[PDB]
RNA sequence: CCUUUAAUGUUUGAUGUUCUAACGUUGGCCCCUGAUCGGGGUUGCGGACAGUGUCUGGUGGGUAGUUUGACUGGGGCGGUCUCCUCCUAAAGAGUAACGGAGGAGCACGAAGGUUGGCUAAUCCUGGUCGGACAUCAGGAGGUUAGUGCAAUGGCAUAAGCCAGCUUGACUGCGAGCGUGACGGCGCGAGCAGGUGCGAAAGCAGGUCAUAGUGAUCCGGUGGUUCUGAAUGGAAGGGCCAU
RNA sequence: GAAAUUCCUUGUCGGGUAAGUUCCGACCUGCACGAAUGGCGUAAUGAUGGCCAGGCUGUCUCCACCCGAGACUCAGUGAAAUUGAACUCGCUGUGAAGAUGCAGUGUACCCGCGGCAAGACGGAAAGACCCCGUGAACCUUUACUAUAGCUUGACACUGAAC
RNA sequence: GUUUAUUAAAAACACAGCACUGUGCAAACACGAAAGUGGACGUAUACGGUGUGACGCCUGCCCGGUGCCGGAAGGUUAAUU
RNA sequence: UGUAACGGGGCUAAACCAUGCACCGAAGCUGCGGCAGCGACGCUUAUGCGUUGUUGGGUAGGGGAGCGUUCUGUAAGCCUG
RNA sequence: GAGGACCGAACCGACUAAUGUUGAAAAAUUAGCGGAUGACUUGUGGCUGGGGGUGAAAGGCCAAUCAAACCGGGAGAUAGC
RNA sequence: CUUUUGUAUAAUGGGUCAGCGACUUAUAUUCUGUAGCAAGGUUAACCGAAUAGGGGAGCCGAAGGGAAACCGAGUCUUAA
RNA sequence: CCAUAGGUUAAUGAGGCGAACCGGGGGAACUGAAACAUCUAAGUACCCCGAGGAAAAGAAAUCAACCGAGAUUCCCCCAGU
């Protein structure tokens, strides 16, 4: 006989490249994620596949706020 | 006898000032329409070939 | 792979296209559209013709 | 270039450009290259007849590459302005 | 001299008949000649046919040169081969098996942009036809719905539902970063030009995201302040779009 | 027609035998016979295949004796394959997993000669099976690409008249 | 009768007989760039090819497929022009 | 195939548990003598010397430094009846 | 006095068994076996040549060699073994 | 010895000795060492009786960018 | 029938051999392409004809680029362009 599975696909490298306290360059990715398990706070951005980058220098911050208990990433200037 | 040039690398790729080599990136000779205009964007200019291709491209171009 | 290729091309007379598919047999009225001709550096209209 | 059957590199970038036949007759004249001619007066002929081009050269462009410190007379060729400075502020002229 | 229409000297076309002089003769006779070869002569038969050369369509295992994949608990047979989602996967990334389960090879000029507005499933009660389930009203409920299509991660400030105006599904670039052996692929503020929506702050370089794909060569089409084998052109080539 | 064909199958029935998966005669449920890549018969023929009987016998029960030629001893002549090196035992275990050579233990004074082949994974031939190599050959064909041959037409050699 | 000289002698091959088919003679066919030669100093009661295989009784149905044979009104189609 | 499921002898501890102190035991560590790689610190006739710390198991393989053989020069020299 | 008639030596074969298998022999010896006036057998000489011959057909045979002879050459073919 | 994950292996090869028996040669190219000269370096064929000397045709280097025209310590990109 | 073909005689020449080099008529495949057909190997190997001490080629219906060169042959560059 033979088996009809066997399939899968590549690895998405998906996670956080950047952790708490680190000194990162604006532009510089922070977390890759399928829809946003951690929201963008202050000098972040959330691009369209929802990644969340550096506006400006400085260091990785996260932070759980607001009603719904949410994590958030910010950027403190430093 | 003298080295002979492979003659198909002679025609993509050619010698910089510091001793590295340009070449034309891929992807960008046909089935156009469906690639956005960003991707096309970055792939016109020249490129400089890789640390792990430039010894197989000096091996092809003894006289660049 | 129903949708075929089209060209919308410049009314500036420039020669400038973009491409897009349509799917002509659901929409058979030509695509008209304004967008920026780089040739004039205008914003013009820009009509449905065939890929070539 | 075999790399194993992939197709290699060579193969799967593509070919571009052509290669101009008017460069091969075209050269480039240091400032240093002007006094090495016979008489002062730098022209295609007197540069051949030093050997600083190439006999099958039929156009040279003198470039600001090297110094220049005595007065010359540049007569046909095209000259940078850094070049055409320089040999103008040595004391010497250009002429078309 | 223009529309049209009859004929021949007249140019080649196809068919048919006749002719002889090319050409055939493995019919008779004569000579070279002591010769069933050959040649010449003569006569009969055939005759512009046949046959051969060059070109050309068909047929052509008669003959030739070759091809006829890999993975695989041996090989064959069967199944598989690229891409996406989950699990295996040992709380960063990555991680194998002919391990366990499902999907893709698209769709959409709106299902895209923006401004303004809105909020689900299911059940209970009352109500013409109307019923288990249509539309109406109220209540409970609180996303158990929805998402163009798998699955996961998301989504109320909605990314879900409705409407007005629209073409940012813009062109040139790009600090910086992610991910790859590489070819590559991805995220990206911000700058210039021109644009849509909004009073405005602002948002917009396609779509909730992650599949929907194919290098190079060879050529095709349009454009072009590039090249142009004596020179001017042109052909061909380059560059840009496809 | 259970066959030079029948898988099931030693089919089933009859015959032959004390007993018959073969044989002979039938049955038909022909996996998968069949009419000139002939069907069904057929006297004669066959170093042809199967089966039965009489005769015959050392084929056998079950071997015995004998006659010769070797084998054995003496004299003369004088090979071979093989061979890393040998001071070249059994057993149980171990271990590239079936040991003369390791471990433990048992047995064993040194050396020939006639015999026998259980082992030296004995000798012989770089496994012929099997797989692999982008190896070979020769064969096939409605595999691909060609091509001799065969066949078509145009032009030439090739002309006249109606 | 023949055969795998050297592991197969047979139920294989051949065979007389049978059939189909080609061949009008410069025969078809075969060897051969060709000239020629065999077929044959033969001529359809002959010669080649193919299958079957003494003899006896026989040899049924199918022409849709592939091939061969005939047809040539039409469609398509080469060089050439 | 033969004891053949402590390696054997043998053992009632020479078995097992607990506590303790001795000892044996390796190419490990130490002692004594020697050689080499690398690094520091000083001398120096600038390429060796001294002091010092430390290192020195190796297949594929990389790097370093040498022995010997024949032939050419040095050599009409030097050794050799 | 016919006959691919019959029995059977020479002659031509090669069905069975034993032996032999570093042979007496690179295919034989011994005991038996088939044909033996024929599609028989044999001497001498001739002819056919390698994708070629010849083949009562076994891929048989073509000098102890045959699914493409032997010799020389391309030639140190190529060999991811 | 070889080959291997792994061989006393009952896997391979060798009866023994002696002699022979396998990374070379030419040219091109790049890197290291060393020597010469140095913003320069060096000649080839050839001539020459010449390991001299002549011969600088050439080749490499002192400039790059751009497909190219072209510009040039800049250049290309782009209307910028 | 003139003739021609044919026949006889005479004079002169040719043929055969040889290692390479040379001109001409024909002309592979293995191999490489990591398969293979275009392509390569290569106008090579090989077969054939012919010459000479050499052969062949040779006095522009050639190049160049608006300036000029000035038959053929051979060597070094140009350029692995
Ligand atoms: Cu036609
Ligand atoms: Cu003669
Ligand atoms: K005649
Ligand atoms: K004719
Ligand atoms: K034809
Ligand atoms: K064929
Ligand atoms: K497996
Ligand atoms: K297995
Ligand atoms: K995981
Ligand atoms: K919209
Ligand atoms: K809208
Ligand atoms: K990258
Ligand atoms: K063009
Ligand atoms: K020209
Ligand atoms: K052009
Ligand atoms: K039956
Ligand atoms: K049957
Ligand atoms: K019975
Ligand atoms: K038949
Ligand atoms: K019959
Ligand atoms: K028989
Ligand atoms: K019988
Ligand atoms: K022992
Ligand atoms: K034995
Ligand atoms: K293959
Ligand atoms: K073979
Ligand atoms: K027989
Ligand atoms: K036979
Ligand atoms: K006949
Ligand atoms: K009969
Ligand atoms: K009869
Ligand atoms: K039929
Ligand atoms: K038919
Ligand atoms: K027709
Ligand atoms: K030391
Ligand atoms: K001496
Ligand atoms: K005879
Ligand atoms: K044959
Ligand atoms: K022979
Ligand atoms: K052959
Ligand atoms: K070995
Ligand atoms: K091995
Ligand atoms: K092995
Ligand atoms: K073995
Ligand atoms: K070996
Ligand atoms: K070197
Ligand atoms: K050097
Ligand atoms: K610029
Ligand atoms: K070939
Ligand atoms: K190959
Ligand atoms: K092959
Ligand atoms: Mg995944
Ligand atoms: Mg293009
Ligand atoms: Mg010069
Ligand atoms: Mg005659
Ligand atoms: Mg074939
Ligand atoms: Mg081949
Ligand atoms: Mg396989
Ligand atoms: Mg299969
Ligand atoms: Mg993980
Ligand atoms: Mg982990
Ligand atoms: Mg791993
Ligand atoms: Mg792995
Ligand atoms: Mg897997
Ligand atoms: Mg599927
Ligand atoms: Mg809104
Ligand atoms: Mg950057
Ligand atoms: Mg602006
Ligand atoms: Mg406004
Ligand atoms: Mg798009
Ligand atoms: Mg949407
Ligand atoms: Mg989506
Ligand atoms: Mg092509
Ligand atoms: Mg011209
Ligand atoms: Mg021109
Ligand atoms: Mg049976
Ligand atoms: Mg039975
Ligand atoms: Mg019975
Ligand atoms: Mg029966
Ligand atoms: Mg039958
Ligand atoms: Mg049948
Ligand atoms: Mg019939
Ligand atoms: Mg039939
Ligand atoms: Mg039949
Ligand atoms: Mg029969
Ligand atoms: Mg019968
Ligand atoms: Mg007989
Ligand atoms: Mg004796
Ligand atoms: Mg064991
Ligand atoms: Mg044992
Ligand atoms: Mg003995
Ligand atoms: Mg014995
Ligand atoms: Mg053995
Ligand atoms: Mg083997
Ligand atoms: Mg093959
Ligand atoms: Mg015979
Ligand atoms: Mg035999
Ligand atoms: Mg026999
Ligand atoms: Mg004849
Ligand atoms: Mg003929
Ligand atoms: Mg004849
Ligand atoms: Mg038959
Ligand atoms: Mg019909
Ligand atoms: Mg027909
Ligand atoms: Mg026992
Ligand atoms: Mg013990
Ligand atoms: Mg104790
Ligand atoms: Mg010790
Ligand atoms: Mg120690
Ligand atoms: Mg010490
Ligand atoms: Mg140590
Ligand atoms: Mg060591
Ligand atoms: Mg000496
Ligand atoms: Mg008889
Ligand atoms: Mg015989
Ligand atoms: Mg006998
Ligand atoms: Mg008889
Ligand atoms: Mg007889
Ligand atoms: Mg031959
Ligand atoms: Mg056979
Ligand atoms: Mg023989
Ligand atoms: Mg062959
Ligand atoms: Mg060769
Ligand atoms: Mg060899
Ligand atoms: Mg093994
Ligand atoms: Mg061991
Ligand atoms: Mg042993
Ligand atoms: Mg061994
Ligand atoms: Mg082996
Ligand atoms: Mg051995
Ligand atoms: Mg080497
Ligand atoms: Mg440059
Ligand atoms: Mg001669
Ligand atoms: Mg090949
Ligand atoms: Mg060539
Ligand atoms: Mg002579
Ligand atoms: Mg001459
Ligand atoms: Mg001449
Ligand atoms: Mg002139």
């Amino acid at each position: 006989g033979s088996t009809r599975n066997g399939r899968d696909s590549e690895a998405k490298r998906l996670g956080v490249k950047r952790f708490g306290g680190e000194s990162v360059l604006a532009g510089s990715i922070i977390v890759r994620q399928r829809g946003t398990k951690f929201h963008a706070g202050a000098n972040v951005g959330c691009g369209r596949d929802h990644t969340l980058f550096a506006k400006a220098d400085g260091k990785v911050k996260f932070e759980v706020k607001g009603p719904k208990n949410r994590k958030f990433i910010s950027i403190e200037a430093e | 006898p003298k080295i002979k040039t492979v003659r198909g690398a002679a025609k993509r790729f050619k010698k910089t000032g510091k001793g590295g080599f340009k070449h034309k990136h891929a992807n960008l000779r046909h089935i156009l329409t469906k690639k956005a205009t960003k991707r096309k964007r970055h792939l016109r200019p020249k490129a400089m070939v890789s640390k792990g291709d430039l010894g197989l491209v000096i091996a092809c171009l003894p006289y660049a | 792979g129903i949708r075929e290729k089209i060209k919308l091309v410049s009314s500036a007379g420039t020669g400038h296209f973009y491409t897009t598919t349509k799917n002509k047999r659901t929409k058979p009225e030509k695509l008209e559209l304004k967008k920026f001709d780089p040739v004039v550096r205008q914003h013009v209209i820009y009509k449905e013709a065939k890929i070539k | 270039g075999f790399e194993g059957g992939q197709m290699p590199l060579y193969r799967r970038l593509p070919k571009f450009g052509f290669t101009s036949r008017k460069a091969a007759i075209t050269a480039e004249i240091r400032l240093s290259d002007l006094a090495k001619v016979e008489g002062g007066v730098v022209d295609l002929n007197t540069l051949k007849a030093a050997n600083i081009i190439g006999i099958q050269i039929e156009f040279a462009k003198v470039i600001l590459a090297g110094e220049v410190t005595t007065p010359v007379t540049v007569r046909g060729l095209r000259v940078t302005k850094g070049a055409r400075a320089a040999i103008e502020a040595a004391g010497g002229k250009i002429e078309e």
